[PDB]
């Protein structure tokens, strides 16, 4: 590809900085609108004690060994289910 | 500076063959026994 | 008198702290993982952090200071730091490989599928997106600050960098809000196992890269850089191209091709 | 009827060393048959092969961990 | 089994452990000629008083010893995957076994007709009747119909083990999780020998495996009586 | 000025002479290992206890050998040593970080030591495969400080290939091309790149083991999704290229020791010795799976890997006749170092050879995990990689120390090691097409005869490792200081005399572009 | 800010025989023995550690 | 029996305006269905609910060529 854009002349420091603004910050810019809307809480599906998920062979070296180091009580079930 | 030639290029002394002996039984003797000894030590345990 | 462009480097004794960290910290994670106890780590850990502080800053002293790093050296530092990041390279395909084998070939205890069975993947075009600009856009304005050090402007590479600097804990932000808001776990089978340990490993060259732009911004601040020797610089860029490119390769393998 | 079955026979579908596949399919193939005749009003002797088949290539463990995940509600694959 | 100062492989018990035989005695003539040829070689560039110390050149000596074990190479391996292939061929077996690798035994379970299975454990020494093989003997033996074509399909319960039995020329690896195929096929009726082929603990080199060889009228007997 | 010196060096030198220290110690672990390893097998029945105990041994006694005393010698020792005179370069690259390469293997041994000494061992292999390796097979922190010990020894290879690489192509003579290096600078580089890039996969396999051991990972767990074949292919991917790891250096010293002792300037055909030593290096990153032959892959992909793994023999071969073509007009010098190179040559070829037995998937679907894979590697690496160290260490001796050894000795030494080895190896061929499977304990009665006469010949080479101690003394206890060598012209790491000074090369090499 | 490299230049180039690791002044002495002792401390400390694990506590 | 069938109702794998595989998979299960059954001796009835849908989503002229080229022997689909 080429772009569809021109410059090429001399790509020096004032066209790498009109990238950055003109291109790079905005596409920044419009990623953070479009996710910090399609955010929101999604519904927790309802809890199945599925073998191949929640595994524990060892209990982890910190907290009752049972919650994962960024357990979220809101959505990640322990081996027996969800929460209080 | 550091002392250079034949015998000053080690971190062991070779002024005497004797006390070099010894150096180096013990070096090259504790490395062949620390096997046998580990062994020793997991029969000793159960 | 040597009469031959090469670094005769003063005896240190950083190889030998740096080595006994080591054996701290993997004794300490046996400790921790093991014997509950985090003694031993937390030690190995701030012996590291001393042994990489003063190591770098005798490069430092040997380079802008006294003057030791001829072309010759500074040839031999390139070559270093591209041999350095090619393991970097091979040490994540073998993440990759693990991946690629799991997801290929699901095995019956996952239902014979690809994500598992009630493994609800994030949306590749919701964070996992933007996480992708933010790096793409901070390869942009660190090649802006390496034009404005070559072309001598001083406030002009400081901006850049300072931005470059800010994109990058952006994105560990984001990734950590993601890792709390994940609805699956590290301990969810393969599927967690291969995004955790992957994304995890590429986070934490991340936070390195970062960490070596932000020295570089400060090297900056006490005109350690002319507009033609500035390694360190040059080196930091890199690593953090290469951070750049295996996130590409996580995003479109991982988050998109594997939901 | 059509029967007469010995072992189950080759398969092109699964034609190498690792038969995991073939056990599994044959497995799901018998239980999908077995709930789409005994829902819509017909016999299960249709699914008679199927069950023949993974009866004598997957382990006794296998079809026991999946039929107590299955009354569980647990069994990752879909039937 | 192996006998007391065995040199070789042991008598081959299928045909395909037979054409392996014949392949390895096709390898090993190449290994002895290239080796005793280095050997000779070597005494004789040790042995004269001449002398031709001045460069030499290369370009013409390096064609000849860069084609010759080309061919050599091609002559192992035309054999070599006739033979792989040839255990690959699709037979269509009459019976299916399975058979289970666990710490330290194997299991086994014939599921095509009745449900049978049983453990087959190694026979103590100390319980050894007479005449009886040292870490060879098992109490319940893998029972089979000779010259017959049987699907073996090997697995495991737990570590990784090996299932193998080198008269028929026979080694799957047993892993959890997964079902290997093999197949066996014996040309006369005996006692087939076999060891764990797969580190998997304290254990490892006292879980032996012993197939039965009968006619396929006894098998059937055999099977009903084991129920 | 002991400390600075010893502990703070940042000089190739002494480096090297650390590495070679170390690597000799590691040596008579390995050694002990091995002793124990035979008495065990010595005769019928069990001597030590079941497999755990025994498989501890088996498994210690190859960590040991191979990263502790082979890697560290050829590499670290004969490596940081001889590179940078063969170029004339003042000293490494990186002179600091070469030191931190050093300082990372005795913490890498003591987790290995440590390993042992908790729990019940690691009795997993060297190949340490889940799930017999996982946390419930091997519970505890055994597998864990094993897991360990191999990624300090990682970092240590890694950052010293970086080393070796940016050495040997940044640091020569401006007019010398790459073209224009002995043979065995051009196996380190070679040996550096291999290492590069396969220890990052070893690790990368290893850091996915301790996860499933101890964050709940299912990598190589089927209750997960995981599976224990991902394991061995991560494993032999860096498996492979490590035995090509282990010999070229090897390759490098023998080139070097056959033309030195044939009288000759220079080896025969040297770019295709480059050829060949570049070529086994690509090979070998594309044959690992000949290492699970038996675990049910597909017949294609089998047909693949045995057709690949005998293209190596190709290459190899090349190098064993310009070895002979070498030998070929010269005015031979029957010195110890000569013989070891002599061995190395006939032995190593043998033990080549039946590695190509090996590569047929078919014939190893009955040779694998028997002592006929045992018999191979023996006799690349216990003759193979070890008689090239011991001809390399006879061979230089004198230029590291500055004192020559005793000859005759020297000879009486190779003559004894010669027997023992072969007596110990040459039966367990036998052993191992009559079915006897490998980390066993005990064996079935009809295995005595070859298992007996094995442990006997292990008792042999105890003898010659003892009396190579007592040579090394010998020869420092003397005192007989070395004046002149022989062949100085193409052997540019003689010219500043035994030992070199400290510092040599400060005023580089004068070479002409013309 | 104002370039104080040459101040630095002179610090570091002055004949005093010190390694690079210590010519900073009396800060790198401190920093070097905290790092030291720490290494040295804490390597006694992991070998108590493996005495302790070596032995079974039933 | 468990039917009164109006019309075939929203499917959650084809959510989308493209409807064509929807017409396309109904056909081939009815097909499949009523081949397992007039095999292993049974009673098509099962595969009604199939027959209903794609007979309601799929053109005529679908349909009849899918017909014509099934007796043919040129239905590139698996039944
Ligand atoms: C130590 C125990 C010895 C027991 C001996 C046999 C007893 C037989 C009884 C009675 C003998 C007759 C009745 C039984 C016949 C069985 C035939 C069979 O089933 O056949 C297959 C069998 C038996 O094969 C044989 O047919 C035996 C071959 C023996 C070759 C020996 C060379 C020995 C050299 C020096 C002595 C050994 C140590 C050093 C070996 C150094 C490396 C070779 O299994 C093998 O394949 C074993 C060898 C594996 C491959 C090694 C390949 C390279 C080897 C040597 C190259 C040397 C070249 C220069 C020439 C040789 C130069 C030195
Ligand atoms: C370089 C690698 C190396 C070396 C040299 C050796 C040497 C020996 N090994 Fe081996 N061995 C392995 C690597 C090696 N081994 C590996 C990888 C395994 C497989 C492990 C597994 O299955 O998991 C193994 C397995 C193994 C087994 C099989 C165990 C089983 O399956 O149950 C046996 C059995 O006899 C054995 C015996 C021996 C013996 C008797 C020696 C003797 O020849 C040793 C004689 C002594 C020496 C040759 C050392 C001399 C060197 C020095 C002391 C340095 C001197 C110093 C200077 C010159 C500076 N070894
Ligand atoms: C120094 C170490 C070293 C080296 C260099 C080699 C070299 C070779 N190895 Fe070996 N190998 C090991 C160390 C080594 N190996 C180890 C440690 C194991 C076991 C690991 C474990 O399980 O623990 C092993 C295992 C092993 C296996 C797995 C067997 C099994 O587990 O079932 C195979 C399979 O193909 C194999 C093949 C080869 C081949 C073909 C070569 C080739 O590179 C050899 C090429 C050389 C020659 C062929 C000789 C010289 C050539 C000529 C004179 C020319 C003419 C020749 C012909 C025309 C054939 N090796
Ligand atoms: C914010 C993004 C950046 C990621 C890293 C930041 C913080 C974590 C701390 C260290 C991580 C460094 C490398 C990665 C190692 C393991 C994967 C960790 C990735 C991660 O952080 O994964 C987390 C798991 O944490 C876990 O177990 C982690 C448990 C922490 C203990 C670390 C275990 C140390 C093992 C290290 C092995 C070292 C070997 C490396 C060798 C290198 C080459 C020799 C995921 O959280 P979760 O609750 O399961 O799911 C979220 C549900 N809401
Ligand atoms: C599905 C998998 C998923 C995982 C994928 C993850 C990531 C993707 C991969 C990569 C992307 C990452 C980062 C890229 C950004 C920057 C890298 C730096 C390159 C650079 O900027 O290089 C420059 C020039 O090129 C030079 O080095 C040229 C000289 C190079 C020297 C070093 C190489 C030596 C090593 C061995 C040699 C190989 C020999 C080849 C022949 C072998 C035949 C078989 C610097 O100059 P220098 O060193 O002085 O050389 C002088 C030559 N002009
Ligand atoms: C699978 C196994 C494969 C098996 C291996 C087969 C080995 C090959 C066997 C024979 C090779 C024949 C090569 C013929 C070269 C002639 C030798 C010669 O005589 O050597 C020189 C030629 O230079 C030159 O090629 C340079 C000198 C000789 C070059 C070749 C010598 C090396 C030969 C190999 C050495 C033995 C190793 C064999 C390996 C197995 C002599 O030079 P000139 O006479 O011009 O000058 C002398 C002055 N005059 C004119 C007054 C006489
Ligand atoms: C690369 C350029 C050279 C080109 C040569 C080709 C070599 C490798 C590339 C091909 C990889 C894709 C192939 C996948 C297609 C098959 C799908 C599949 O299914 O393959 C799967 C594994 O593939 C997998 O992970 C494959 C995982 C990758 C393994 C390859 C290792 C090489 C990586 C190191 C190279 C470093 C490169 C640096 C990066 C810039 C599983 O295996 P199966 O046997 O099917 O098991 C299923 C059984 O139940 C039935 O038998
Ligand atoms: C919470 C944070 C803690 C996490 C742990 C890691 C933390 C930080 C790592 C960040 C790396 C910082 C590196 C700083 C290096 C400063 C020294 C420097 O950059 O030194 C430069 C040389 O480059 C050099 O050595 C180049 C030096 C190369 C270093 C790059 C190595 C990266 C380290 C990665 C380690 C982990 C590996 C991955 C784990 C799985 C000096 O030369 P110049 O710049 O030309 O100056 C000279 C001019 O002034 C003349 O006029
Ligand atoms: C379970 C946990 C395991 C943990 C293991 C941890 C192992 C060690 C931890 C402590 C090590 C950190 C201390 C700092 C090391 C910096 C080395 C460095 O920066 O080395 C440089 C060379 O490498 C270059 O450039 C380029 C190369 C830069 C390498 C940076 C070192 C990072 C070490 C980690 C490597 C991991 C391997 C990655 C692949 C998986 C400088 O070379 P010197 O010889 O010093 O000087 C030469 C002079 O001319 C300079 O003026
Ligand atoms: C190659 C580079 C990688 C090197 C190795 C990486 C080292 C990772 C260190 C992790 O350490 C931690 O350990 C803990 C476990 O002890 C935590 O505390 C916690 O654990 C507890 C102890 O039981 C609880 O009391 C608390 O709630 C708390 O979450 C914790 O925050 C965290 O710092
Ligand atoms: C002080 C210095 C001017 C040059 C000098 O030191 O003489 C100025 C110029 C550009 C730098 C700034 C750059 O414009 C980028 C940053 C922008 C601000 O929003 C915060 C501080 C910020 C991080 C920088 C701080 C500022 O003090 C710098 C360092
Ligand atoms: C071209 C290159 C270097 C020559 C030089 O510049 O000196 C030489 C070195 C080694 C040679 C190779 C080796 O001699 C091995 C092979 C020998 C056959 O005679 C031809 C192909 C063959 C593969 C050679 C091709 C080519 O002539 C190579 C690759
Ligand atoms: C072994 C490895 C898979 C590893 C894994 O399962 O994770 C696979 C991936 C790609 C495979 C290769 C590619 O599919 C291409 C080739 C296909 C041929 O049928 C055999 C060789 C062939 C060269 C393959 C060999 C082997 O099966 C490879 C290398
Ligand atoms: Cu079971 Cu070894
Ligand atoms: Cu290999
Ligand atoms: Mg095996
Ligand atoms: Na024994």
């Amino acid at each position: 590809a080429s772009a569809a854009k021109g410059d090429h002349g001399g790509t020096g420091a004032r066209t790498w900085r009109f990238l950055t603004f003109g291109l790079a910050l905005p596409s920044v810019a419009l990623c953070t609108l479009n996710s910090w809307l399609h955010s929101g809480h999604r519904e927790r599906p309802a809890f199945i004690p599925y073998h191949h998920l929640r595994i524990r062979t060892k209990p982890f070296s910190w907290g009752d060994g049972n919650h994962t180091f960024f357990h979220n009580p809101r959505v990640n079930p322990l081996p027996t289910g969800y929460e209080k | 500076h550091y002392e250079e030639g034949p015998g000053k290029n080690i971190p062991f002394s070779v002024e005497n063959k004797w006390r070099l002996l010894a150096m180096m039984t013990l070096f090259f003797g504790s490395g062949f026994a620390a096997p046998f000894f580990i062994v020793r030590h997991q029969l000793l345990k159960k | 008198h040597q009469t031959h462009a090469y670094h005769m480097v003063n005896p240190s004794p950083w190889p030998l702290t740096g080595a006994l960290s080591a054996l701290l910290m993997t004794s300490g994670l046996t400790m921790w993982f093991h014997f509950n106890s985090m003694t031993l780590l937390m030690i190995g850990l701030t012996t590291n952090m001393l042994t990489m502080y003063q190591w770098w800053r005798d490069v430092i002293r040997e380079s802008t200071f006294q003057g030791h790093h001829t072309p010759a050296v500074q040839k031999g530092l390139r070559y270093g730091m591209i041999l350095f990041i090619i393991s970097e390279v091979l040490f994540f395909t073998g993440f990759f490989w693990a991946f690629y084998h799991s997801s290929l070939a699901p095995t019956p205890e996952l239902g014979g599928c690809w994500p598992p069975t009630g493994i609800h993947p994030l949306n590749p075009l919701e964070v996992p997106l933007l996480n992708t600009s933010v790096l793409l856009a901070s390869g942009v304005s660190i090649t802006w600050a390496h034009h404005s050090l070559m072309e001598g402007d001083r406030k002009h590479m400081l901006q850049a960098l300072f931005i470059t600097i800010t994109l990058g804990v952006y994105f560990t932000l984001l990734q950590a809000s993601e890792y709390y808001e994940a609805p699956f776990t590290i301990s969810d089978g393969v599927y967690g196992s291969t995004f955790f340990v992957a994304t995890g490993f590429h986070g934490l060259h991340v936070i390195i890269g970062s960490t070596f732009l932000i020295v570089c911004f400060f090297r900056q601040l006490k005109f350690h850089f002319t507009s033609n020797h500035h390694f360190g610089f040059e080196a930091a860029a890199w690593y953090w191209h290469f951070v750049d490119v295996v996130w590409l390769f996580l995003y479109v393998s991982i988050y998109w091709w594997g939901s | 009827k059509i029967k007469n079955y010995q072992t189950a026979p080759f398969d092109s579908r699964f034609p190498n060393q690792n038969q995991t596949r073939n056990c599994w399919q044959n497995y799901l193939d018998f239980h999908r048959c077995e709930k789409a005749m005994t829902a819509k009003g017909g016999d299960v002797s249709v699914c008679e092969w199927y069950r023949r088949v993974y009866k004598s290539l997957c382990p006794i463990s296998w079809v026991s961990t999946w039929d107590d995940r299955r009354a569980e509600g647990t069994f990752p694959g879909k039937i | 089994m192996a006998y007391p100062m065995q040199l070789g492989f042991q008598d081959a018990t299928s045909p395909i452990m037979e054409e392996l035989l014949h392949f390895h005695d096709h390898t090993l003539m190449i290994v002895f000629l290239i080796s005793s040829l280095v050997l000779y070689i070597i005494s004789l560039m040790l042995t004269t008083k001449l002398t031709h110390t001045s460069t030499m050149d290369a370009q013409e000596v390096e064609t000849i010893w860069t084609i010759l074990p080309a061919i050599i190479l091609i002559l192992i391996a035309l054999p070599s995957l006739r033979i792989l292939y040839m255990m690959d061929e699709i037979n269509n077996p009459s019976l299916t076994v399975k058979t289970m690798g666990h710490q330290w035994y194997w299991s086994y379970e014939y599921t095509d007709y009745e449900d049978l299975s049983f453990d087959s454990y190694m026979i103590p020494t100390s319980e050894l009747k007479p005449g009886e093989l040292r870490l060879l003997e098992v109490d319940n033996r893998v029972v089979l119909p000779m010259e017959m074509t049987i699907r073996m399909l090997v697995s495991s319960e737990d570590v990784l083990h090996s299932w193998a039995v080198p008269s028929l020329g026979l080694k799957t690896d047993a892993i959890p999780g997964r079902l290997n195929q093999t197949t066996l096929m014996s040309s006369r009726p005996g006692l087939y020998y076999g060891q764990c082929s797969e580190i998997c603990g304290s254990n490892h080199s006292f879980m032996p495996i012993v197939l039965e060889l009968v006619p396929l009228k006894y098998f059937e007997k055999w099977s009903a009586s084991m129920l | 000025m002991f400390i600075n010196r010893w502990l703070f060096s940042t000089n190739h030198k002494d480096i090297g002479t650390l590495y070679l220290l170390f690597g000799a110690w590691a040596g008579m672990v390995g050694t002990a290992l091995s002793l124990l390893i035979r008495a065990e097998l010595g005769q019928p029945g069990t001597l030590l206890g079941d497999d755990q105990i025994y498989n501890v041994v088996v498994t210690a006694h190859a960590f040991v050998m191979i990263f502790f005393m082979v890697m560290p010698i050829m590499i670290g020792g004969f490596g940081n040593w001889l590179v940078p005179l063969m170029i004339g370069a003042p000293d490494m690259a990186f002179p600091r970080m070469n030191n931190m390469s050093f300082w990372l293997l005795p913490p890498s041994f003591l987790l290995l030591l440590a390993s042992s000494m908790v729990e019940a061992g690691a009795g997993t292999g060297w190949t340490v495969y889940p799930p017999l390796a996982g946390n419930l097979a091997h519970a505890g922190a055994s597998v864990d400080l094993t897991i360990f010990s191999l990624h300090l020894a990682g970092v240590s290879s890694i950052l010293g290939a970086i080393n070796f690489i940016t050495t040997i192509i940044n640091m020569k003579p401006p007019a010398m091309s790459q073209y224009q290096t002995p043979l065995f600078v051009w196996s380190v580089m070679i040996t550096a790149v291999l290492l590069l890039l396969s220890l990052p996969v070893l690790a990368a396999g290893i850091t996915m083991l301790l996860t499933d051991r101890n964050l709940n990972t299912t990598f190589f767990d089927p209750a997960g999704g995981g599976d224990p074949i991902l394991y061995q292919h991560l494993f032999w991917f860096f498996g492979h290229p490590e035995v090509y790891i282990l010999i070229l250096p090897g390759f490098g010293m023998i080139s070097h020791i056959v033309t030195y002792y044939s009288g000759k300037k220079e080896p025969f055909g040297y770019m295709g010795m480059v050829w060949a030593m570049m070529s086994i290096g690509f090979l070998g990153f594309i044959v690992w799976a000949h290492h699970m032959f038996t675990v049910g892959m597909d017949v294609d992909t089998r047909a693949y890997f045995t057709s690949a793994t005998m293209i190596i023999a190709i290459p190899t071969g090349v190098k064993v006749f310009s070895w002979l073509a070498t030998l070929h007009g010269g005015n031979i010098k029957w010195s110890p170092a000569m013989m070891w190179a002599l061995g190395f040559i006939f032995l190593f070829t043998v033990g080549g050879l039946t590695g190509i037995v090996l590569a047929n998937s078919s014939l190893d679907i009955v040779l694998h995990d028997t002592y006929y894979v045992v018999a191979h590697f023996h006799y690349v690496l216990s003759m193979g990689a070890v008689f090239a160290i011991m001809g390399g260490f006879v061979h230089w001796f004198p230029l590291f120390s500055g004192y020559t050894l005793n000859d005759t000795w020297a000879k009486i030494h190779f003559a004894i090691m010669f027997v023992g080895v072969n007596m110990t190896f040459f039966p367990q061929h036998f052993l191992g097409l009559s079915g006897m499977p490998r980390r066993y304990s005990d064996y079935p009665d009809a295995y005595t005869m070859w298992n007996t006469i094995s442990s006997m010949g292990s008792f042999i080479s105890l003898t010659a490792v003892m009396l190579m101690v007592f040579i090394i003394w010998e020869a420092f206890a003397s005192k007989r200081e070395v004046l002149t060598v022989d062949l100085t012209t193409t052997n540019l790491e003689w010219l500043n005399g035994c030992p070199p000074p400290y510092h040599t090369f400060e005023e580089p090499t004068y070479v002409n572009l013309k | 800010f104002e370039n104080r490299v040459a101040e630095k230049q002179k610090l570091f180039q002055e004949d005093n025989g010190l390694p690079v690791h210590l010519k900073g002044g009396a800060t790198d002495n401190i920093l070097y023995r905290v790092t030291m002792t720490l290494c040295l401390g804490g390597t006694l400390y992991s070998l108590y550690c493996l005495g302790w694990a070596s032995f079974p506590h039933k």
